């Protein structure tokens, strides 16, 4: 079920390079794919998205009309065509899979991403905690704030959570508030409503130390939050 | 000798019949004479699910009362979202001849079977996001008519080989086999506590089974023809059978008798499906009249009708919370009535 | 919602696969097969190419699906309604079963048992419109059988010699008299030809006739 | 057919050897449960569209 | 040089036509037969449309085009009914706009009827030539062909009402319709002629296909009876009118005005016979008549 992407490396500004992500080990034809980039020192940032069968293609503000994203279902590959790279496009480009149906878990699996170094009305999520000190066996809570009521009419608070261990791809923990992802221990839990959100860990270990992220999915372009690194 | 046991056996039916009369103190119709009626039950088609290209035989609600399953002869198993009418999964079957469905209580599994004599179990929550078939329970010699999950590992099935079975999905062998039916078994219903289950057969009898021991506790007669559908009362102390005599009957397990018959002179076609209301006050029965009747389960007065289908109403199920009733039919449409 | 918008994309992506699969299944021809245990349905299936057996074969760019449902051995009253809407009902009867008898019953002929099955099927409320192809197998073995044994053993009344041509012709017409829907369904009776492989071609011609005649019904040109 | 008859006779003997309650009391119990959960029944008392998921 | 100044009198007197200021035996006769035919058309199509809508059995594309034929023939009945109560001395009360109203109603109604006959022929060919049993059919092709028929009928009935007429060339236009041009009459009549030869080839292909395939294995008598009566209604109710219009536009000094008022009655009698030609065979629908 691994996802690997190809390309990146060193490119002079204004050059056009292509990123290919070869899906292997799952039903790629029925998965809506994303691209998410992380700056060398900054947090995550959504860029693109394709629905199942290339029915719906969206983009970020900074890459609108600059990036072209395509999928090749028979070969189980995903493509990104980048045009006229700027100095502000230096980031690690993860590839994310997501499937949308009643009760599904979008953004469950993240690729390893590629390193790209160029030579030289939007919801804002805010968390003002960084490098928080914590000890193993204690209880820690991570708070998040939104600028908009994420609680939709149907009662779905489209707020997600992620955990990025040092030197690893981001990993889903909570796909909607008061829900727990697959393969993650029961210690992680999240309770919140409207614009106030919390992530409570009962007892932690050396394995789950790292930086945490908050994402909304109420409407595009899926703005992320700043990091929240647990210090140990 | 055969005649010794037979003249003996026909005596044992007498003490059963003798004791049942002695316990027939007063008819439920006499006891419920002064209960205020339910009133006209006007129930309208809220949602209509389209996408089947053949006649539907089976449907089953989810324990969350929102998702549901349906199978048809088009060889497709579809998991619906009743709120938004949008398809969640469309499972292709190896065998187009499917006569039953079950949606696991956990909603991780769905099971279907039919003339292929196999109960196929499909895994819904799968890392690779494509419903895959988990196990194929092949131990029956006749068409499967019904199947109901106990847990994610125990499923009980009734077949056309006059036998019911309790399965173990991991090993794919019958943990227990229920024998004693002299006709083809048509449907089974599990008790609320999942310790007992009643089965209806083509021999015009219903048997109460014990899931652990595997022996039949009681047998109820009274119908005149095939029993096509069966469901417990919500409290698990009663159940109702739909037959081809165009009568529904409410049997008691403690009193071991028949209480009501829901017959109307106008109705002459056979009952295909029955189901109760969350309070047990309404008994919804899906007839071959192309329509579906709603019976007052303590007055035996036909209060309400659900006529929206072109062909016969094959399946009929109510939600756990009782907020809706969904009926399938051979016209290839599921309708959600509320 | 953003999630709900992507959800509806699946439902449309599902529905387009169902239509494509539905339009593929509509072109397929569904034949129901019946007969006695020793009819030769086994031998017919060999020429064309537990539970319900399906055989898929193609002839002249037409796809046939033959549903040998002989192995159900349960009450036909509950599951025969599953097969309403088949193009045709192939029916196999062994002509060499006129002088025989079932291993269970005393002197009730296999051929008279074939008629009892035929009577219930041709007049079944589920197959009021459905055409019947009627194969009569083992015709050469019947010729040897009739040349030595009389035909009076099965039919008490019979005006005609022990000649294959007349002996068979009585049986064919005797089978064709079972249906009361004379002007609704057409019975296409064939004598099994081994080497020629015309049995499959006769099915082709019999199926098109049922399709062509039906096409004339719904467009009103009939 | 001797075995089938012998298995048959002990089946009813077990079936006859059960405690049977009067239909009088069992009739009341079905009346009691329907009225006790009557007001939790969507189909018996129709619910306004504000609390109706359909 | 274009003249909308003149009245109807100028146009008739320019042509060979006669105004008939006074009532006539022939005028009363044609008014009676026309009103009879119009009443028959209106009544017979009301039955067909009511039956085609009330029965759930008759809810399939073929019956949809059958009901569309009933509606088009009802529209024809209305056009011919309005043309009556406007003939003989009544025509003298007309103006150019109103007369064009009358003739445009006639054009669009008959064009719609002929297009429905061709559409029913094309549909029968499609239904016969499919190699499937049930084929649960959509309502897409039927409503698409229904809007093509009506769009073509309206544009055909409006073209002479706007642009294609002899308001501008007095010398080069018809003898019977004093204002439509020889170009328009040729166009309409060749359109109807090619439509009839298209219906003749399609039904011949249907008969040939059914013959070959079913004779490889009585339906032949029923099919040939139905085919022969469908083409014959059309030929015996149109060939008169079409040959008459071609004579008008091709032969000078061919006295063609003489048999005009009865040939139009024959063309409307076609639409009179259509609901019963297309409903006599269907035992069920025919009986539905109550
Ligand atoms: C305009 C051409 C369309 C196409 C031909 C229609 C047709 C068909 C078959 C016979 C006739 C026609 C029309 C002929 C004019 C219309 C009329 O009404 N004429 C009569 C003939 O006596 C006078 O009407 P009026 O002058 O008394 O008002």
């Amino acid at each position: 079920v691994q996802l690997v992407e190809s390309g990146g490396g060193l490119v002079q500004p204004g050059g056009s390079r292509k990123l290919s992500c070869s899906a292997s080990g799952f039903a790629f034809s029925s998965f809506g794919m994303h691209w998410v980039r992380q700056a060398p020192e900054k947090g995550l940032e959504w860029v693109a998205y394709i629905s199942s069968g290339s029915g719906t293609i969206y983009y970020a503000d900074t890459v609108k009309g600059r990036f072209t994203i395509s999928r090749d279902d028979p070969k189980n590959t995903l493509f990104l065509q980048m045009t006229s790279l700027r100095s502000e496009d230096t980031a690690m480009y993860y590839c994310v899979r997501s499937i949308y149906y009643y009760g599904s878990s979008p953004f469950d699996f993240w690729g390893q991403g590629t390193t790209l170094t160029v030579s030289s009305s939007d919801i804002v999520m805010t968390q003002a905690t960084s490098s928080v000190p914590v000890t193993p066996g204690e209880s820690v809570s991570i708070s998040c704030r939104s600028s908009k009521s994420l609680l939709h009419s149907n009662g779905n608070t489209y707020l997600y959570w992620f955990l990025q261990r040092p030197g690893q791809s981001p990993q889903l923990l909570i796909y909607r508030m008061s829900n727990l992802a697959s393969g993650v221990p029961d210690r992680f839990s999240g309770s919140g409503s409207g614009t106030a959100f919390t992530l409570t860990i009962s007892r932690l270990e050396a394995e789950d130390v790292g930086v945490y992220y908050c994402m909304q999915h109420l409407e595009y372009p899926l703005t992320f939050g700043a990091g929240t690194k647990l210090e140990l | 000798e055969l005649d010794q046991l037979r003249q003996e056996a026909e005596q044992l039916k007498n003490q059963i019949r003798d004791a049942r009369k002695a316990c027939a103190d007063a008819t439920l119709s006499q006891i419920t004479n002064n209960i205020d009626p339910v009133g006209r039950i006007q129930m309208r088609t809220r949602r209509t699910l389209r996408g089947h290209l053949a006649k539907i035989y089976a449907m089953h609600w989810g324990t969350d009362s929102r998702l549901l399953v349906s199978a048809s002869q088009d060889g497709k198993l579809i998991i619906w979202d009743s709120y938004t009418t949008n398809k969640v999964h469309a499972i292709p079957l190896r065998s187009s001849w499917v006569m039953t469905c079950a949606y696991a209580p956990s909603g991780n599994y769905v099971a279907c079977g039919g003339l292929d004599n196999i109960c196929s179990i499909y895994n819904l929550k799968t890392r690779e996001g494509n419903v895959r078939v988990s196990r194929e329970l092949a131990g029956h010699t006749g068409y499967l008519s019904c199947c109901r999950f106990l847990d994610d590992n125990q499923i009980v099935t009734s077949s056309g080989d006059t036998t019911c079975a309790l399965w173990d999905i991991e090993t794919g062998q019958q943990t227990t086999t229920f024998t004693g039916h002299t006709g083809d078994v048509m449907s089974l219903s599990l008790a609320p506590d999942t310790r007992l289950f009643v089965s209806g057969a083509c021999d015009a009898s219903a048997k109460l089974w014990d899931v652990r021991e595997g022996m039949c506790r009681q047998t109820f007669t009274g119908h005149e023809s095939d029993i096509n559908a069966i469901c417990f009362f919500p409290n698990g102390n009663a159940f109702a059978t739909g037959s081809d005599d165009a009568t529904c009957r409410l049997f008691d397990l403690r009193a071991d008798q028949e209480l009501m018959t829901y017959s109307h002179d106008n109705i002459i076609c056979g009952i295909t499906s029955v189901s109760f209301s969350k309070s047990g006050r309404l008994l919804l029965a899906g007839y071959d009249d192309f329509n579906c009747n709603v019976w007052d389960a303590l007055k035996a007065d036909r209060a309400g009708v659900l006529a929206g289908h072109d062909n016969r109403v094959s399946c009929l199920g109510v939600t756990d919370d009782g907020m809706a009733v969904a009926t399938g039919s051979w016209d290839s449409f599921l309708k959600i009535w509320n | 919602s953003a999630e709900d918008k992507a959800a509806v994309e699946r439902s449309k992506m599902i529905d387009r696969n169902l239509r494509e699969d539905g339009e593929k299944a509509a072109r397929e021809v569904k034949l129901l097969l019946l007969g006695a245990g020793e009819s030769g349905k086994s031998t017919i299936v060999k020429q064309m190419k537990t539970g319900i057996v399906e055989t898929h074969f193609t002839f002249k760019d037409l796809h046939f699906k033959m549903f040998d449902v002989g192995g159900q051995r349960s009450e036909r009253k509950k599951w025969i309604h599953c097969f309403e809407g088949v193009t045709a009902i192939i029916f196999c009867v062994a002509l060499s079963d006129y002088d025989l008898v079932l291993a269970e019953d005393e002197e009730m002929n296999r051929m008279h048992e074939s008629m009892k099955l035929f009577d219930s099927i041709c007049n079944n409320k589920w197959f009021t419109d459905t055409s019947i192809i009627l194969f009569l197998n083992k015709k050469d073995l019947f010729e040897e059988k009739i040349k030595k044994s009389p035909l009076t053993i099965c039919y008490p009344e019979y005006a005609g010699s022990n000649t294959y041509e007349e002996a068979a012709a009585y049986i064919q017409c005797q089978f064709e008299d079972l249906n009361k829907r004379k002007d609704t369904k057409e019975i296409y009776t064939h004598f099994t030809c081994a080497t020629d492989t015309k049995n499959v071609q006769f099915v082709f011609d019999a199926v098109t006739d049922v399709i062509i005649k039906n096409n004339l019904k719904d467009c009103g040109l009939f | 057919s001797i075995a089938q008859a012998r298995k048959l006779v002990e089946q009813l003997k077990m079936e006859a050897n059960i405690d049977r309650i009067k239909v009088s009391k069992a009739a009341a119990d079905l009346m009691a449960y329907c009225e006790a959960h009557a007001k939790e029944d969507p189909l018996l008392t129709p619910v306004p569209a504000s609390e109706n998921p359909f | 040089q274009c003249f909308y100044n003149e009245s109807i009198a100028f146009f008739y007197n320019r042509s060979g036509k006669h105004l008939a200021t006074e009532w006539n035996t022939v005028s009363k006769l044609v008014m009676g037969l026309g009103i009879t035919v119009c009443i028959f058309i209106m009544l017979a199509n009301l039955l067909v449309m009511v039956a085609i809508y009330v029965n759930r059995r008759f809810h399939f594309p073929i019956y949809y085009l059958m009901a569309n034929l009933a509606a088009a023939d009802f529209f024809a009945g209305l056009a011919y009914f309005y043309l009556m109560f406007n003939t003989g001395p009544n025509t003298r009360r007309l103006t150019v706009s109103t007369w064009l109203l009358r003739q445009g109603l006639i054009d669009t109604s008959l064009t719609a009827s002929v297009a429905n006959l061709l559409a029913i022929a094309i549909e029968r060919h499609i239904t016969v030539f499919r190699m499937q049993l049930h084929t649960r059919m959509s309502n897409r092709r039927v409503v698409v062909v229904i809007v093509v028929i009506w769009t073509m009928a309206i544009v055909m009935g409006a073209i002479p009402s706007v642009g294609w007429n002899c308001i501008c060339d007095i010398e080069n236009c018809s003898n019977m319709a004093p204002l439509y041009s020889d170009s328009y009459l040729v166009f309409w009549a060749i359109f109807n002629l090619v439509t009839f030869v298209v219906m003749v080839v399609l039904y011949a292909h249907i008969f040939g296909y059914v013959r070959q395939r079913t004779m490889r294995m009585d339906t032949m008598m029923s099919l040939l009876k139905t085919v022969v009566i469908v083409l014959g209604a059309f030929i015996i109710c149109w060939t008169p009118g079409l040959v008459l219009l071609l004579l008008d536009v091709c032969c000078p000094q061919c006295d063609v005005l003489a048999y005009e008022k009865f040939f139009l009655l024959l063309a409307e009698f076609n639409s009179a016979m259509n609901p019963i030609i297309y409903s006599y065979r269907d035992k069920e629908m025919s009986a539905t008549f109550r």
